[PDB]
């Protein structure tokens, strides 16, 4: 039972924004240019890490 | 706490500090000449942009406020007020006009007609863009046609590329054997500049000026005096701009011609080359550690 | 005019075509750099050029290798049309000294020099902008690429044993020359030197560049005497893996 | 208010309609409007003071 | 083994950017005004923290 829930919460723990507009590495990437992108994408890294 | 128990504590740290202060800059007497780049009174067209190479001089950017009618600077890697302590080994000066409207495109990492045909910049760049109005020089009441821009382009522009080459843009199938007919054009616009158009459609003078980071020997770099050299004291140096404090030591590493710095597995800075004798010397923090307190109880 | 003919062959490279990364003096470390490099064991072409055709692709990067003695090459050219249409390079070495141009020049088939006039090489140079001269610059290996409008030439001679093939060890190359050409380069062409005219004969090797990985081991002198490329094989990965 | 819908839209043109400086975009980029596909839009127009 | 392995380790962990411009707080100092400076400064002291 433990090591399921764990892997099912770091599974779920995926859909988070952490503060970004979007949860979707994609999005942001069609949504915006570069150097509005990297600031993006920085707080999703630290997110899941 | 106003009272102390019985046993050893570990408080704090001791470190020597520094004495004096030491500078050390190559041997430069030139003045670069930022007068030539500005007031030119004749800039080139956006899809021939003018490229100027500046080196070996002394650099005081503050007299650029004396020259162009700019508002500010729009500088990325740096900043505008810090210009004048670093140290470089290249600049390059890239003048050209264009539209009002398209100043937002000189910049990294931009997409539009300009940066994809006519100026491309690096995504790491690091440098500074300069634009002011020229609507009292470059217009006419009859319209200027002096300043063209390409329009038509098999594929994009890789960062610093020129392209001079004017041909005839096929769209169809068909050659166009340089001819002026259907689905052949001619990828050069001229910009109609006239005196009744607005803020948004007026002539602009852009000059972008480029630094390459200190990798060779540096060449251009302010008016900052170079002290003598002392070693066996810890000491503040600045050497070009590598700005530290420590202990200065002649150097038993054997450096190859090319290699200007030394460093460790930490990426920290400990061997240098003097820019006036080339002497190679190593830097050592100077003494450091830590105190414990020993006390019986207060009482 | 077209005099001169050549002919093709293929052999191993081994371990060859290492040069310093970066002008930054390191010593008993292992470090890990990403950059155009040469892969090890591929195929280098041989070129035996007897008194061409040359439309040599540039790709990311050429390694050039040279064995011989008699002295009879001479610089090279870079383009994309190598007609009036587009700007071309003529670096062009001699004697006393080595002179960079690069101008729209219309460059003939058949390239050489009458020994001194380059009237065969091209007929005009109309518009341009870049000038370079300088101090001319066994084994001769030379490494030449361009990145972000950055032409970088990387160099190293060697003395060599008595052997046809290239050797077994390592020996790392050395930077000369960074330049602003900013143009775009698809092909490279070689120039001889021919007497009057008399027949001559000489070989070279060449091989391509690719981005790789590469973990280079430094000495307690500072040099490098040892690589491994982390994309030959698993044992390969296994040691960049493992540092 | 004006609205927008089944069409192709080309937003560069707009540049050349109006003597503006820039765009001032919130949600996207002025630059990657010309790969987005929306649903529907909406444009509107006064005149304020300075 | 295990000693020496961390130590190694976090030396090692101080010539990273953490997204940064430089690894290195003199010349994030030199090249940039202080207002400039904190926002890279908070960047090191997190990831060394
Ligand atoms: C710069 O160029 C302008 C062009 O009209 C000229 O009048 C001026 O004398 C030049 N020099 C300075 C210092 O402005
Ligand atoms: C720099 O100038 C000093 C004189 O102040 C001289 O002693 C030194 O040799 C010079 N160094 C170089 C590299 O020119
Ligand atoms: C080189 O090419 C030959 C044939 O042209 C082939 O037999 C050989 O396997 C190739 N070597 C490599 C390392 O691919
Ligand atoms: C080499 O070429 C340069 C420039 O073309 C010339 O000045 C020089 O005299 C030449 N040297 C020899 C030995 O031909
Ligand atoms: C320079 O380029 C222009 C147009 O690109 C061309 O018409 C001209 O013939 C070239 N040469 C000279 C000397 O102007
Ligand atoms: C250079 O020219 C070739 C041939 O026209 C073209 O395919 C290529 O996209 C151009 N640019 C680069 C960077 O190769
Ligand atoms: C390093 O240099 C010293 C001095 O020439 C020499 O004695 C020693 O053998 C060298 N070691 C290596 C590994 O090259």
């Amino acid at each position: 039972n433990h090591n399921a829930q764990a892997l099912n919460t770091l599974v779920k723990q995926l859909s988070s924004k952490f503060g970004a507009i979007s949860s979707v590495l994609n999005d942001i990437l069609s949504r915006l240019d570069p150097p509005e992108a990297e600031v993006q994408i920085d707080r999703l890294i630290t997110g899941r890490l | 706490s106003f009272t102390v128990e019985k046993g050893i504590y570990q408080t704090s740290n001791f470190r020597v500090q520094p004495t004096e202060s030491i500078v050390r800059f190559p041997n430069i007497t030139n003045l670069c000449p930022f007068h030539e780049v500005f007031n030119a009174t004749t800039f080139a067209s956006v899809y021939a942009w003018n490229r100027k190479r500046i080196s070996n001089c002394v650099a005081d950017y503050s007299v650029i406020y004396n020259f162009a009618p700019f508002f500010a600077f729009k500088c990325y890697g740096v900043s505008p007020t810090k210009l004048n302590d670093l140290c470089f080994t290249n600049v390059y000066a890239d003048s050209f006009v264009i539209r009002g409207n398209e100043v937002s495109q000189i910049a990294p990492g931009q997409t539009g007609n300009i940066a994809d045909y006519n100026y491309k910049l690096p995504d790491d760049f690091t440098g500074c863009v300069i634009a002011w109005n020229s609507n009292k020089l470059d217009s006419k009441p009859s319209g200027n046609y002096n300043y063209l821009y390409r329009l038509f382009r098999k594929s994009k522009l890789k960062p610093f590329e020129r392209d001079i080459s004017t041909e005839i843009y096929q769209a169809g199938n068909k050659p166009c054997n340089g001819v002026a007919g259907p689905n052949c054009y001619s990828p050069l616009q001229s910009y109609g500049f006239r005196p009744t158009y607005g803020v948004g459609h007026q002539p602009y003078r852009v000059v972008v000026l480029s630094f390459e980071l200190l990798h060779a020997p540096a060449t251009v770099c302010g008016p900052k005096k170079s002290t003598n050299l002392v070693k066996n004291k810890c000491v503040n140096f600045n050497f070009n701009g590598l700005t530290g404090t420590g202990v200065l030591t002649e150097s038993n590493k054997k450096f190859l011609p090319f290699q200007q710095f030394g460093r460790d597995i930490a990426d920290t800075t400990d061997a240098v080359r003097d820019p006036q004798t080339l002497e190679i010397l190593d830097i050592t923090p100077c003494s450091f550690g830590g105190v414990s307190v020993i006390t019986p109880g207060t009482n | 005019v077209n005099l001169i003919t050549r002919t093709q062959s293929y052999t191993n490279s081994f371990t060859r075509g290492v040069y310093y990364p970066d002008k930054v003096f390191r010593s008993s470390v292992l470090h890990s750099t990403q950059d155009l490099f040469l892969p090890f064991f591929s195929n280098v072409t041989w070129f035996h050029a007897i008194h061409d055709n040359p439309a040599l692709p540039f790709n990311d990067g050429v390694y050039f290798a040279s064995t011989e003695k008699s002295n009879i090459i001479r610089g090279w050219i870079f383009g994309t049309t190598l007609d009036s249409k587009t700007q071309s390079l003529l670096i062009v070495n001699n004697a006393t000294n080595v002179v960079i141009k690069v101008c729209e020049f219309q460059f003939c088939n058949d390239p050489f020099l009458d020994v001194e006039s380059e009237f065969r090489v091209y007929s005009s140079a109309n518009n341009c902008t870049f000038e370079y001269v300088s101090q001319p610059f066994n084994l001769r290996e030379f490494v030449f690429k361009n990145i972000d409008g950055y032409f970088k030439i990387y160099s190293k001679h060697t003395p060599i044993n008595l052997e046809r093939d290239l050797p077994q060890g390592f020996s790392a190359l050395e930077p000369l020359v960074d330049l602003p050409i900013g143009i775009n380069i698809t092909r490279f062409q070689t120039l001889l030197a021919l007497h009057r005219w008399t027949a001559g004969a000489a070989a070279y090797y060449v091989g391509y560049l690719q981005p790789r990985t590469f973990l280079l081991k430094y000495n307690e002198n500072g040099t490098i005497t040892d690589a491994v490329d982390c994309a030959l094989d698993p044992l390969s990965e296994t040691k960049c893996t493992l540092k």
